[PDB]
C-alpha cells in the first residue's frame, strides 16, 4: 500500500530542512 | 451564476474588508519593523525547566519567569555555532520578524536578550505540542480537522504575504497546537521579505515547490504549494511525495503527477490539484484572484473565515493539559547545561540582536 511505501521510505520522523 | 445577490454581495464585502484589514496591518508592521525593541530581560530572570525541542540552532526550553511565575519557551542559540553554520542573517532576521508581526496564529516574542555566549528569544509557551506528533499518533486527520488547521494557515499566509513575507518552511514539525486547539507558527529563520522574486535553495525536501528544486527565481507561490503538501499530509497521514532519498522526492515533485487516497473527497482532490500545480501560471494563490481562489474553493465552503480569525470556532481536538508548565505533549531530550563564558563571543556579528 501507499502507507507501507511511506513506512519503507524511512522518512516518517521529524524532517530536517536542507541547511 | 454560483451566487445569488445576497451571497455575492456578502462575499464581495468580506473580500473588501480583508483588504482594509491588511492595509492597516501592513502600516502597523512597517512601524514596528522600523522602530523595534531589544534587550528586554536577562537569563537569571528565569528558571530553566526542560528542553522542549532541539536543532542545529540550539534548543528550546520551557522556562518559568521568577518574578511573575509565567511559563515561556526560551530559544537558546550559541553564537559561535550560528556563525559556523552561516546563520547570522537568518537569526537576526527571525528576531526582527517576530518583533514586528502580530497575528493570532503567529507565536509572540515576549523577550529577547544576549550574553557572552548565547542569543535568547523568549516566546509564548505553546503547550499542545507539535502537530507532527499528533498526526503521527492519530494517523491522519479527518477532512474537517485538517480543514480547521488549513484555514488558519491560509489566513496566516494571507497576512504574511500582504507584508511581502515569504514563509518557506511550512511542515507539521513547525506547527504547534495551543491550549484551545489552534495553531501557532514559530520558526521564521527562512522567512524573507520578498516583494518580487528570490533564489535561495531552502526548505524541507517533501515540502519544496518544483521551482525551488529547479533553481528558478521564485515567489510567494511556493508557500501555497507547501500548503497543498500540508493539507495532503494532514488528510492522508503521509505527504504526496516521498522516497528513500531527497533526489527521488524531487523527481516526483517536479513530475506533475500526484496520487490520492481513495478516502479523499473530490473537493479535496480538486483543491490539491490546484495547489500542487507545477505550472506557476495555474497555481492557486498565484492567479489574478489571489488568495480568494483558495478561500472560495468548495472544500472551504463550510469555513467561516472571520470566526476562525476570531478563534470562535470549536477546535476538533484539544490537547491534554494538566496545568501551566505541563510538558507532556513534547518529547524528552537529553538536557545539557547552558555555559556562558567570561569572554564575549561574536560581538560584532550580533550587534543588532
Ligand atoms: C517549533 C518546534 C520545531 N522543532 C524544532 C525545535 C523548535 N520547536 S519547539 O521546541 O516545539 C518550539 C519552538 C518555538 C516556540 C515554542 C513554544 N512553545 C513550545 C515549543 C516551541
Amino acid at each position: 500500500t501507499t502507507y507501507a511505501d511511506f513506512i519503507a521510505s524511512g522518512r516518517t520522523g521529524r524532517r530536517n530542512a536542507i541547511h | 451564476g454560483h451566487m445569488g445577490n445576497a451571497a455575492a454581495a456578502k462575499k464581495g464585502s468580506e473580500q473588501e474588508s480583508v483588504k482594509e484589514f491588511l492595509a492597516k496591518a501592513k502600516e502597523e508592521f512597517l512601524k514596528k519593523w522600523e522602530s523595534p525593541s531589544q534587550n528586554t530581560a536577562q537569563l537569571d530572570h528565569f528558571d530553566r525547566i526542560k528542553t522542549l525541542g532541539t536543532g542545529s540552532f540550539g534548543r528550546v526550553m520551557l522556562v518559568k519567569h521568577k518574578e511573575t511565575g509565567n511559563h515561556y519557551a526560551m530559544k537558546i542559540l550559541d553564537k559561535q555555532k550560528v556563525v559556523k553554520l552561516k546563520q547570522i542573517e537568518h537569526t537576526l532576521n527571525e528576531k526582527r520578524i517576530l518583533q514586528a508581526v502580530n497575528f493570532p496564529f503567529l507565536v509572540k516574542l515576549e523577550f529577547s536578550f544576549k550574553d557572552n555566549s548565547n542569543l535568547y528569544m523568549v516566546m509564548e509557551y505553546v503547550p499542545g505540542g507539535e502537530m507532527f506528533s499528533h498526526l503521527r499518533r492519530i494517523g491522519r486527520f479527518s477532512e474537517p480537522h485538517a480543514r480547521f488547521y488549513a484555514a488558519q494557515i491560509v489566513l496566516t499566509f494571507e497576512y504574511l504575504h500582504s507584508l511581502d513575507l515569504i514563509y518557506r518552511d511550512l511542515k507539521p514539525e513547525n506547527l504547534l497546537i495551543d491550549q484551545q486547539g489552534y495553531i501557532q507558527v514559530t520558526d521564521f529563520g527562512f522567512a524573507k521579505r520578498v516583494k518580487g522574486r528570490t533564489w535561495t535553495l531552502c526548505g524541507t525536501p517533501e515540502y519544496l515547490a518544483p521551482e525551488i528544486i529547479l533553481s528558478k527565481g521564485y515567489n510567494k507561490a511556493v508557500d501555497w504549494w507547501a500548503l497543498g503538501v500540508l493539507i495532503y499530509e494532514m488528510a492522508a497521514g503521509y505527504p504526496p511525495f516521498f522516497a528513500d532519498q531527497p533526489i527521488q522526492i524531487y523527481e516526483k515533485i517536479v513530475s506533475g503527477k500526484v496520487r490520492f487516497p481513495s478516502h479523499f473527497s473530490s473537493d479535496l482532490k480538486d483543491l490539491l490539484r490546484n495547489l500542487l500545480q507545477v505550472d506557476l501560471t495555474k497555481r492557486f494563490g498565484n492567479l489574478k484572484n489571489g488568495v480568494n481562489d483558495i478561500k472560495n474553493h468548495k472544500w472551504f465552503a463550510t469555513t467561516d473565515w472571520i470566526a476562525i480569525y476570531q478563534r470562535k470556532v470549536e477546535a476538533p481536538f484539544i490537547p491534554k493539559f494538566k496545568g501551566p508548565g505541563d510538558t507532556s505533549n513534547f518529547d524528552d531530550y537529553e538536557e545539557e547545561e547552558i555555559r556562558v563564558s567570561i569572554n564575549e563571543k561574536c560581538g560584532k556579528e550580533f550587534t543588532e540582536f
